[PDB]
Parts: structure tokens; C-alpha cells; sequence
């Protein structure tokens, strides 16, 4: 009974993946309209790779309820872009154009500060 | 006997991807689960009854203009309170933080006797009141 | 009377205890606990499956007529298995009384939307979603209401830091407003205020 | 009260010696490379180390691995402990095996060549607590000290 | 009182002054450094020691409710004077 | 030295980078990007300015409280220069002008003024000095702009031997006068060019790349007493490059030739303007001068900066010129 | 090249390390007399699977699990390292 | 000179005289360019081509567990035993006891205040030494 829980939308991972793919198609077909309405300086290929990167991060989830939430947030984040509730600043926050690269190796982190 | 249909989820409960915390502050942090030690300037024991969870200290530097204490750690002041140790570890595990647990330190019972102050042959006979 | 102590109203304490029992006898399937506070407020604690049954009964029954939803909010308690406590505050113009209905949930278990019972719940449930991350099933329009577009996290959770994770700024190079990790010129100072001496022995817990 | 020493005489920058033999500040890159070059030019018994009184276990193990990777085993400490016999092979040889809390269970204590009042004040405080309540017997072999 | 450093920058009553090679001094170019000229440590040293004829005297800072919390000072030691912990005034017992 | 400024923090807006820099000519095109990059990491920036204080307002939001400090300075006043540099660890010289005024000529701004800053910096004990020369600097050039650049590039190299001289090609950006120059010719009907734009090859570079190069030269110990050549990744003909600009701006393109002497004649006519002239005889020389190749000098790649193509960021600059995919122009392979 | 250090980990009450416990009790003093200059570190914690670490020149280490071994069977493992070196 | 961190500026393990292993926690970060002690060695090794196999504090404590497993059992007093084996070895060689008396290095309170770098840098420990030498005056 402990592992018996109420679902959000999908009763198993197989149905969850169906929602993930439909969401990906929605984002894939919107980038050309987004890059045009907001007059962005990125290309459509750069836009479509960012969507790919965002989906790739959460590729190790095995909880259908968690996947449902990620899709719910994705659909919310999508409705903001389509209806132009966001602004050019919000869309470009996925890219971090004004943040200097931060080193990933041990030696470089050693020279600058104390964080691991 | 609920009316709603239930499903089975045999996986570790992990919410690291829906809490919105940047990955910089999930993998490199080290939570500390503990019961606060009694403040030694006071005899009260009412601050040593709940379990706390704090994170590891990081750099504080001096503001060039005024001399204030600047920081870049967004978890410097975060303190959580828990009724028991088991509930504290549960919150750390599902949030993805690495943690250390320190067992509660309760003072051991002491044997007190006002009459020992005036012993006939023992070493506990005090010399002043 | 004592000039400095709030007076007690024993009449209203007996009437609200009778009605609390009255409600628990009619909905055993859902009511888990009924308590009346020392300042005469009534709390009905329910299983989360009874949000629609219990609320519909209180709105429509001839002896309840709680036709107005005063407020709907959530409280976050990290130490419980179900962190989030959902609170409904109701009003009755017919009998001039108030009542509080409480249920619970967690990060992943949804709760049924109350818009069918109270049209007032439309925006309150968006606010609970935006600030706590509690999903309400069958909501006509669920989305962030108070936070900024693209905001990550639910700021009213007890583990979300006070100053957040990012801060805004205008960058001249890119000619727009940018978001960056937050660094504070003066760190917020944390005061440990609680006294180590018990204040109220009436609320002492078993050791 | 000795914590205010952490605010004086502190080392804040890497330092190397210049041509006129005086220590001058430098970057981390310069200092480590100068040290790194010498460590590559030696091995075996040409490299040694000494550990002080306030060094942690993490640093002790790390330095050991660095010297081992140049095949050196001359890892020394400033505090002498006899190596004749079992030496540091058995922990029981160099520990307080009765534990601090076990002095309260003793009935006779023999102190040899030590002044616990100053080498370990809080452990001396425990002997007195046993000397007062449990009626302990204490003998000393050494100089008369209070 | 205010005394100037070898580089020409005034010293505050807390002892603060930028060293010669400290880059932070650039904030004062074409501007000034705010220093209060009334050093409180000097001002309270000019006040005369008040002679009293009791073992214990009380100080409230003057003005009654406009001063500081009322404290009682012991004057049993003739080696030194009795000093108020709030306002810094001094009291002494008359030859006994 | 007792100690350096000991950088602290995460490199953000409120950090301390240990850089106390005085930027001369920080109110122009290039200084607006250098000050931003210095303030974005928490540096102390002293900005000596000659103009009205209202014209330096866009620099205030570029740093935290007290990190941007403004002073008055005069080009010919040595005392004013000294006040601005005696507390600094690096001095950056961006003073320049594309035309001669009533009171300042190319000699005054490119030789005398850079020499005064360098000499006073040496006497004040500054450690790093960064001077901005031109790629096409040459004492045997038809442009008096480029002749003075060469003379100044030497007197600076003699007054401050450990100077990091940066020699960029024509820079392009939002506020540039290079791509914005080949878009306002539309106001005069057709696009004049010498030899129809042939015989001239240019290697323009991006503003941010030049700015990122300057910052890395401050932090790199291997840039003292060295000369660099910041050039773009491609070489174009002056014709197809202008052809590309009009394509991106989406404006009619009528390139008709005009002889050299005629261009100077119309060049002198604009010089009569008491305001910023639209064009000048000197400007025409540099626009029709081929960008040199100096393989023996280090470039951007030696400072860690990767050159940005003109195609990736041409739209960013020319978006405004559009009224109410463009094929890239041809390039000249390196043999 | 040559051997540098032998490390023996064992428990104090578990049966999985009873064999290693008997080896130390009976035939550790003889082993030390044979190799007085060899550091033989016997570090016994609580509830740990027993092991035998051996350190060779230039920081090479080889470890063989000693779980459920016996005194006669623990001698062979130490003979291997003392005789065969990497 | 490679500047390190004091015991109040690093999470480090110390073992007391009874074998109990405990750990400090970071109160303040080290001053200036000072760095955690084990990070200096782990950074010197990489620049020398001898990179060590641990990059984090949790990893360097796995290594400690290999060398001596009791160094990660925090607040546990692991017993040692084997006194008999230790006593038999000690008799294989004899040494002569010097005639000099046993004299502890610290005889009076005067010698207790300054015994390490930090206490020698303390201005409060210097006022304690002059107090027990001259007196209150
Ligand atoms: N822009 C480009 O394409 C190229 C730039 N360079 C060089 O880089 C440097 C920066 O030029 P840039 O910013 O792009 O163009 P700007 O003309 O916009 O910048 C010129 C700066 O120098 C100041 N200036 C001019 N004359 C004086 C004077 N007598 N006294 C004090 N200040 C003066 C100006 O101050 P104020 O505005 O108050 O008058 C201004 O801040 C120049 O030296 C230039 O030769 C070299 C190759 C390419
Ligand atoms: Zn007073």
C-alpha cells in the first residue's frame, strides 16, 4: 500500500513517454516562429539544439509521476512563448550570454577560490 | 478502500529535477543533520529538542565600499527543523543532498546528594558554603 | 473581569463543538479529526479525497450554508511525509459563523480542483501552485500567477532561500535585462532569537 | 583564549625567493611549478617530509601519496615514539586504551613521566573527578608537580 | 583630537586611516573625507571629578527621564575614582 | 609590495577582482565595452572624462556602488592625468578621433596625449600599460590618421617599454562607424567606391572580441612588452563586403565607380561641418586601404579569444537600418 | 619493485575475520622478526570485511579479500606478497 | 611558502589520544590566497605529472578508509587489543635507562600558555604569561 499512489496523468512510464514526445514535437515546430517573433540573434538550429539539451537533462527519470510534472511545466513554459507572455529577455535566459565561462577542472578551481 | 485508482511506483523518491535548485547547489553541498548543542552560557535545554539541518559554510568577503560581509552562497542562512532524525534524512535523500548525521547527545543521569557535602570519612566533604 | 485577559465565550464554544460532531457523523468516510480552539474556531480535518464532497455539503446543506470562500492557502511543513497542508476558510452569512477545512498532499500527489464548488478558488489554486508546487487536477487554467515568467522553483517552500538563486541586471553589451547568480553586497544576517527556557507548559509535548 | 592568534602572523600569499635571497610574493602558478620542478628532479631518499602538531589526516595521507609516487618513504613527525619491538604496527601500543571515560572505573592510577595538568588539562580534570567521588588512589613517578 | 597621517589624510576617532599605497583612497579625489572633529574621549576627560560624601552614589546622566538608566557606583577604593558605565562621569569620596 | 588586492568572491557584480584600472577615453565606442567587462567582474574603474557629465551616464549601471569613479581631466594637463593614475595597477588608453578639430589634430591625440599618459604612468609607478594602435599604422601611408598612429606607437613603446600595444583592424558593432558607414550612403542615391571596390581587402574584427582580448592581456603575465594584431577570421574585398551589408540591410545597391581625386573633393566638402563630419578625406583613405598581414605578431588566439565571424553578427548591427536568408559574401583564401 | 608496506584490516568479533584473528595471535611475532624493517600495519575496525593491502614501489597497491580465510590459509596470502612482488 | 588553512577553516579529521576520530567544520574560509591543505598537495601532484586519484573531500576520505578504516568512524572508540603480542616483541632488544631524572617539559603554569604556533601568536596568551611572572601589578 505504501507504493500505491495516485497518478497525475500517466499510469506507467510507457504512457508518460508518449506525452514527452508530443511535447518535444510542439517545441520543435515553435522555434522558427519564436526566433522570428522575438527577433532573436540566434539561429533556428541553435534554438532547436537548446530544446534538445533541456530534454536531455531529465532523460534518467524513472518515476511516471515526476515525468508528468516535467511535462506540465514544459507545457506551461510553452504557452508563455506561443502567446508572447514572455519577452526577449526571458527567452534568452536559457543561453547565459552574459556569464563568463566557469572552469570545470580541479586546477582552475584551485587558483580562483575555495568552492569544490 | 479509496475510490480513486492507484498505480505502483517502485522507485526511489527523487525530486531533484522539479525543485528548481541549480545543479551547482545540489551536488557540491553537504547537509549536516544534528541536534543543536546547548548554549553553554545558559542552563536552559529548550533549544536542544528538535533536529536541525544546515549546509556547509562558504566564503564571506568584505565589500570594498563600506566593509560589509558579502556572500555568493544562496544557502548560507537556510535552516530546517525536523521532529526526528528519520524525517531529516528523508528530506535530504529526496532532495539529492549529501548529508552527515550526528547522534543526539543527551546528558547522562547524575547521582546527587546534599548529604554528601558533610561526609564523615569521604573526600566529598566540602569546605565552604 | 480581568482588564488584561481576553474574555471567554463558552456559549460559542459549545455551539461549535455540537456542529463539529454533526459534520463528522454525516461524513465518516472523510473526516479524520475535529477540534475547536480556545478562541472558538472550528477545524475539520479530512482525507484529501473528500475535498469536493465535504465542501459541497457545507455550501449546500440547509444547516451549514457556507456560501462564501474566505480564503484558500497552503502551509509547508518539511518534517511530515505530506509536507503541504491545504486550508479552506469558509463563511456563512445565514448563521454568521466560520469554519476551517484542512487536507494534505505532497510534491507529487494532486488534489481535486474546487472551482466547481467555489468560483473563488480559481486564482487561489494558481497561487498555491505558483508558490508551493501543488498540482490541482481539473483546473480550467493552471499556471504561474505571481512569479516572473520562466521562474524556476516555488518560493514559499521552507527550503527555498529567502534571496532566491538569480538576480536581474541590465547589460549594455547585449542591450537587454539579464539574469545572473545572486551575490549580495551585504549578506542577510541570521539572528538566533529563541530563548532556551520553556514559555508555555500547557503545550508541552511528551518526551 | 588562544583563538586571537588566528588574526596575527598569518600567511596569505605564496612566496618564493628572488635573486637577492629574500622571500617575495608570487602567484600560485609560479610557486607550485618551482616546487613541482624540483620534485621531478629527485626521488628515493632525496625527498623527505615532516608533519607538525596541528596537521589533519587528509593532508597527511595526501603528502604520503605524493612522496610514494616518487618512491620515498621518509614521512616523519616532530613527536618521537619508540619503534623498537612492535612499533606503530599495533594501535594498542600507542593509545590510551582505557579511554578518558574509563578513569572513573579505576581504583589505582600510576602516572609516569608526565604532567597531565598541562599536557592534557581536561584529562587531568577527569582524574580529580575520580579522585573526589570514587576515592581513587594516584601515584606519580617523576618530578614533584602540583 | 584629529591628527593627520604622513600622507595628509586625517585620522578618525576610531583610528581609521588608509595606508599610503591603498587604492581605496581614490574615492576622496576631488572630494573630502568626513571626519567628526569632536572626539568624545577628549571631551569627557575635561569633566571635573565630582566630590561626594557617601560610600555609594547614583547617576542617571542628568535630565531625569532624558538621561540613562540609573546606576549606583561604589566609591570604597581610594586608588581610583568611580566611573559611570553610561556617561563616563567620575565621582570620588571626600577623604574617607 | 606588501600584498596584491587579493581577489575574492565568484567573479560577479559584487566580487573583488583585484583590478584597479584607469580607462582614458572610456566614453567612446570601445570604452563602453571595456568598462562593462571590468565592472562585470567587480573591478575598480577610474574613468577620467572630458565631456559633460550627462554624457557619461550610460556607464554608471556598469558597476556596483563605488566601483566606477569619475574625474575631470584635460588632454594637455599633466597634473590631471596624475590624479587619475597614481592609485591604479593598470592604465588603458583609448583616446582617439576620426577627424581633426579646431583645437586637436591627429598629432595631438595620437602622439602627444598617449605620450603624456605613458610618461606620467611610469612616474606614478603603474605596472601594466595598454595602448591601442592601428593595424594599418605606417609612416608611409596616404592617411595622416595612420601616420600619427605609427609615431605614437613608437614613443609609447619607448616611454613605457612593458606596454601591451593592441593593433586591431576595423571594428564592427552596434555603435561602430564601419558597418554603420556602409549603410548611410543610401541618403545620397548611389554607392560611390574607388575602383568599384576592387583592389582593397579588409579583415574586420568584432567589438566584443577586441574587448575580451584587452581584458585577457591585463590578466596574462606574458603580455608585458608585447604587440598584438587583433584581426577577424576572414578577408573580404571592399566591394563584396559592402555588397553584403546592403543585402542584410535590405536596401537598393547601386555601386558606381568614382576616381580617387573626385572622392577627395567631395571629402573636403563634408569637412566644413562644425559637427561630427559625415565623411572626411582621411576617412576615405582608411576605408580604401587594404588591411595588412603581419604573421610575426601574436593575434587573438594567443590570448585565448576565438575570432567571431562577421556573418554571425552582421544582423545584430544592421537590424535598425531595415525599412518597415542573405547569402554570405565571398572570401579570399590564404593562398 | 620491492615491497614497502603490508596492511591487514580485520574485525574484532565477526566470524568472517576469525581466521585472520588467529593468525595475528599465534604467528605475528615470528613474522616481524623475519622482516624487522617492514611496516606491518594491523588496523582493526568494527564490522569490516578483512583484507590484506600490500604496497610496492612508486605507490602500487594490491589488495586481496581475506573473507572467511583461516590461519593456515592466511599465511599463504602473506607468503605470496613477501615472495612475489610487482 | 604555500599558505594553508587553520583548524577553523577546513573540514578535517583529527584523532585524539584514545583513538577517537572526529572532524572539524568550516567556520570561516582561509584568508588571502590560503587554500585547504590537501588541495595544495593534490594540485602540486597534477602539475608534476603524478596526479593523485582523489579530487573531492569525500574521495580523499575514501583513501583514509583504505589505509586505516577507523579514520572514518566518527565518534567511535575502536578497541585495539594484542597487548601480549606487543609485549613479547619489546623484549627482543634491551636498552639501558639513563640516570637522568624524569622532568616534564612543563613544570609551572608559566609553560602552559605558549606551546604551538597559534598560542605563540596570541596576544591574550602573552598577557597570561606576564601575569603569572610579574603578577597583577
Ligand atoms: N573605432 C574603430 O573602428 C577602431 C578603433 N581604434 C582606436 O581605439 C581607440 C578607441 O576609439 P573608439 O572608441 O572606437 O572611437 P571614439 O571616437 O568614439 O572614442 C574616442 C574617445 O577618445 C576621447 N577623445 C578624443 N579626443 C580627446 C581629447 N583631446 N582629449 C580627451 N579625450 C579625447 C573621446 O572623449 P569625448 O567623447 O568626451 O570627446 C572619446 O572618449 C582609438 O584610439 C582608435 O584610434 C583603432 C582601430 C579600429
Ligand atoms: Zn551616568
Amino acid at each position: 500500500a505504501s507504493t500505491s499512489v495516485k497518478p497525475i496523468f500517466s499510469r506507467d512510464m510507457n504512457e508518460a513517454k508518449r506525452r514527452v514526445r508530443e511535447l518535444y514535437r510542439a517545441w520543435y515546430r515553435e522555434v522558427p516562429n519564436t526566433v522570428h517573433l522575438f527577433q532573436l540573434d540566434i539561429s533556428v538550429k541553435q534554438g532547436r539544439d537548446k530544446v534538445r539539451e533541456m530534454f536531455k537533462k531529465n532523460a534518467h527519470i524513472t518515476d511516471p509521476r515526476v515525468v508528468d510534472l516535467l511535462v506540465i511545466k514544459g507545457k506551461m513554459e510553452l504557452e508563455e512563448t506561443i502567446k508572447v507572455w514572455k519577452q526577449r529577455t526571458h527567452v534568452m535566459r536559457f543561453f547565459h550570454e552574459t556569464e563568463a565561462p566557469r572552469p570545470k577542472d580541479f586546477l582552475s578551481k584551485f587558483y580562483v577560490g575555495h568552492d569544490p | 478502500t479509496r475510490d480513486t485508482q492507484l498505480i505502483t511506483v517502485d522507485e526511489k523518491l527523487d525530486i531533484t529535477t522539479i525543485t528548481g535548485v541549480p545543479e551547482e547547489h545540489i551536488k557540491t553541498r553537504k547537509a549536516r543533520i544534528f541536534v543543536p548543542a546547548r548554549n553553554n552560557m545558559q542552563s536552559g535545554v529548550n533549544n536542544t529538542k528538535k533536529w536541525k539541518m544546515e549546509f556547509d559554510t562558504r566564503e564571506r568577503w568584505e565589500n570594498p565600499l563600506m566593509g560589509w560581509a558579502s556572500t555568493a552562497d544562496p544557502l548560507s542562512n537556510l535552516v530546517l527543523t525536523f521532529s526526528t532524525k528519520e524525517d531529516a534524512v528523508a528530506f535530504a535523500e529526496k532532495n539529492g543532498w549529501s548529508y552527515d548525521v550526528e547522534e543526539r547527545k543527551v546528558p547522562k543521569p547524575k547521582s546527587k546528594s546534599y548529604g554528601a557535602n558533610f561526609s564523615w570519612n569521604k573526600r566529598t566533604r566540602v569546605s565552604t558554603k | 473581569t480581568r482588564p488584561t485577559v481576553r474574555p471567554r465565550n463558552d456559549v460559542a464554544h459549545k455551539q461549535l463543538s455540537a456542529f463539529g460532531e454533526y459534520v463528522a457523523e454525516i461524513l465518516p468516510k472523510y473526516v479524520q479529526q475535529v477540534q475547536v480552539s480556545c478562541f472558538n474556531e472550528l477545524e475539520i480535518c479530512i482525507h484529501p479525497d473528500g475535498v469536493i464532497p465535504v465542501l459541497t455539503f457545507l455550501r449546500d446543506h440547509s444547516n451549514a450554508q457556507f456560501k462564501s470562500l474566505a480564503d484558500l492557502t497552503a502551509v509547508d511543513i518539511p518534517t511530515r511525509q505530506n509536507r503541504f497542508e491545504i486550508v479552506y476558510n469558509l463563511l456563512s452569512l445565514r448563521f454568521n459563523s466560520r469554519i476551517r477545512v484542512k487536507t494534505y498532499t505532497d510534491e507529487l500527489t494532486p488534489i481535486e480542483s474546487s472551482v466547481p464548488v467555489y468560483k473563488a478558488a480559481n486564482w487561489y489554486e494558481r497561487e498555491i501552485w505558483d508558490m508551493f508546487g501543488v498540482f490541482f487536477a481539473n483546473h480550467p487554467d493552471l499556471r504561474r500567477i505571481l512569479t516572473d515568467y520562466g521562474f524556476e522553483g516555488h518560493p514559499f517552500r521552507k527550503d527555498f532561500p529567502l534571496s532566491g538563486y538569480v538576480e536581474l541586471r541590465y547589460d549594455d553589451e547585449v542591450k537587454r535585462v539579464v539574469a545572473e547568480p545572486v551575490e549580495l553586497a551585504q549578506e542577510f544576517r541570521k539572528f538566533d532569537l529563541n530563548s532556551p527556557w520553556e514559555a508555555f507548559p500547557a503545550y508541552r509535548q511528551p518526551p | 583564549f588562544a583563538y586571537d592568534g588566528l588574526k596575527r602572523q598569518r600567511l596569505t600569499e605564496p612566496m618564493v625567493r628572488n635573486e637577492k635571497g629574500l622571500l617575495t610574493h608570487t602567484t600560485w602558478e609560479d610557486a607550485l611549478s618551482r616546487v613541482a620542478g624540483m620534485l621531478q628532479s629527485f626521488q628515493g631518499n632525496d625527498v623527505a617530509a615532516i608533519a607538525g602538531g596541528l596537521v589533519d589526516a587528509e593532508a597527511l595521507i595526501a603528502l604520503k601519496d605524493l612522496l610514494n609516487r616518487v618512491d620515498s618513504d621518509t614521512l616523519c613527525t616532530e613527536e618521537v615514539f619508540p619503534t623498537a619491538g612492535a612499533g606503530t604496527d599495533l594501535r594498542s601500543n600507542y593509545l590510551l586504551n582505557t579511554t578518558i571515560a574509563g578513569v572513573e572505573e579505576a581504583d589505582v592510577v600510576l602516572l609516569v613521566g608526565t604532567n597531565p595538568r598541562f599536557e592534557a588539562p581536561l584529562f587531568n580534570a577527569r582524574i580529580r573527578k575520580s579522585w573526589l567521588h570514587n576515592d581513587l588512589k594516584v601515584a606519580l613517578i617523576g618530578s614533584p608537580v602540583d | 583630537g584629529v591628527r593627520t597621517s604622513p600622507t595628509g589624510e586625517k585620522v578618525t576617532h576610531t583610528g581609521q586611516v588608509y595606508d599610503d599605497g591603498d587604492y581605496r583612497k581614490v574615492r576622496f579625489v576631488g572630494r573630502q573625507k568626513e571626519v567628526n572633529e569632536n572626539f568624545a574621549i577628549d571631551l569627557i576627560a575635561e569633566q571635573p571629578v565630582s566630590q561626594v560624601g557617601s560610600r555609594v552614589i547614583s547617576c542617571d546622566g542628568g535630565g531625569g527621564a532624558l538621561g540613562h538608566p540609573r546606576v549606583y557606583i561604589n566609591l570604597d577604593k581610594e586608588t581610583k575614582t568611580g566611573t559611570c558605565g553610561y556617561c563616563g562621569l567620575q565621582f570620588r569620596q571626600q577623604h574617607h | 609590495l606588501h600584498h596584491a588586492v587579493i581577489p575574492h568572491g565568484k567573479g560577479g557584480r559584487s566580487s573583488v577582482s583585484g583590478i584597479v584600472a584607469t580607462v582614458f577615453g572610456a566614453t567612446g565606442f570601445l570604452g563602453r565595452y571595456v568598462v562593462n567587462h571590468l565592472g562585470r567582474m567587480g573591478s575598480q574603474v577610474i574613468v577620467p572624462h572630458r565631456c559633460e557629465p550627462y554624457d557619461t551616464m550610460h556607464l554608471r549601471p556598469m558597476g556596483d556602488l563605488g566601483q566606477i569613479i569619475f574625474m575631470d581631466w584635460n588632454g594637455r594637463d599633466k597634473d590631471s592625468i596624475r590624479r587619475a593614475v597614481e592609485h591604479s595597477s593598470v592604465v588603458i588608453n583609448l583616446v582617439g578621433r576620426e577627424w581633426e578639430t579646431q583645437n586637436f589634430d591627429f598629432e595631438d591625440v595620437f602622439v602627444k596625449i598617449p605620450q603624456a599618459i605613458a610618461q606620467v604612468s611610469k612616474e606614478a609607478g603603474v605596472e601594466k600599460f595598454i595602448h591601442i594602435s592601428h593595424l594599418n599604422a605606417d609612416i608611409k601611408s596616404s592617411s595622416k590618421y595612420l601616420r600619427s598612429k605609427a609615431v605614437g606607437e613608437k614613443e609609447v613603446r619607448e616611454t613605457f617599454p612593458e606596454a601591451t600595444i593592441i593593433k586591431p583592424a576595423e571594428i564592427f558593432g552596434r555603435e561602430d562607424r564601419f558597418l554603420n558607414y556602409f549603410a548611410n550612403i543610401r541618403w545620397f542615391g548611389g554607392v560611390p567606391l574607388i575602383s568599384l571596390g576592387k583592389k582593397t581587402v579588409k579583415q574586420p574584427v568584432y567589438i566584443v572580441d577586441v574587448t575580451k582580448g584587452i581584458i585577457n592581456a591585463i590578466k596574462d603575465p606574458d603580455a608585458r612588452g608585447k604587440t598584438f594584431a587583433f584581426v577577424g577570421p576572414s578577408r573580404y574585398l571592399l566591394f563584396d563586403l559592402v555588397q553584403y551589408v546592403f543585402a542584410v540591410a535590405h536596401r537598393p545597391f547601386l555601386p558606381y565607380p568614382l576616381p580617387h581625386f573626385a572622392y577627395r573633393w567631395i571629402g573636403r566638402l563634408f569637412e566644413i561641418s562644425p559637427f561630427e563630419p559625415w565623411t572626411t578625406r582621411d576617412k576615405v583613405e582608411r576605408i580604401h586601404t587594404t588591411d595588412k598581414i603581419l604573421p610575426h605578431l601574436p593575434g587573438l588566439e594567443d590570448l585565448g579569444v576565438e575570432a567571431t565571424p562577421l556573418e554571425l553578427k552582421a544582423i545584430e548591427v544592421l537590424r535598425r537600418h531595415r525599412t518597415y536568408d542573405v547569402q554570405p559574401a565571398k572570401t579570399i583564401p590564404t593562398s | 619493485l620491492g615491497l614497502r608496506e603490508i596492511r591487514i584490516h580485520l574485525c574484532q568479533r565477526s566470524p568472517g575475520s576469525q581466521g585472520v584473528r588467529d593468525f595475528i595471535e599465534k604467528r605475528y611475532v615470528e613474522l616481524k622478526k623475519a622482516n624487522p624493517d617492514l611496516p606491518i600495519l594491523i588496523r582493526e575496525c568494527s564490522d569490516v570485511q578483512p583484507k590484506l593491502w600490500a604496497r610496492y614501489a612508486f605507490g602500487q597497491e594490491k589488495n586481496v579479500s581475506l573473507n572467511n580465510f583461516s590461519a593456515d590459509q592466511v599465511t599463504r596470502a602473506l607468503e605470496n606478497v613477501l615472495s612475489s612482488k610487482a | 611558502i604555500l599558505p594553508g588553512a587553520a583548524y577553523t577553516e577546513k573540514s578535517a579529521t583529527y584523532v585524539n589520544t584514545e583513538g577517537r576520530a572526529q572532524q572539524t567544520k568550516v567556520a570561516v574560509t582561509p584568508p588571502g590566497l590560503a587554500r585547504e591543505d590537501w588541495k595544495i598537495i593534490r594540485a602540486l601532484s597534477e602539475i608534476a605529472g603524478m596526479t593523485l586519484p582523489y579530487d573531492t573531500l569525500d574521495q580523499v576520505r575514501n583513501r583514509l578508509e583504505e589505509v586505516s578504516p577507523n579514520l572514518v568512524r566518527y565518534d567511535d572508540v575502536e578497541g585495539a587489543n594484542y597487548f601480549q603480542q606487543a609485549s613479547e616483541l619489546s623484549k627482543l632488544v634491551n636498552q639501558q635507562l639513563l640516570a637522568d631524572p624524569l622532568v616534564p617539559p612543563q613544570l609551572t603554569i608559566k609553560d602552559f600558555y605558549m606551546t604551538d604556533s597559534i598560542s605563540r601568536a596570541s596576544q591574550t596568551m602573552a598577557k597570561c604569561v606576564k601575569a603569572v611572572t610579574e603578577g597583577a601589578h
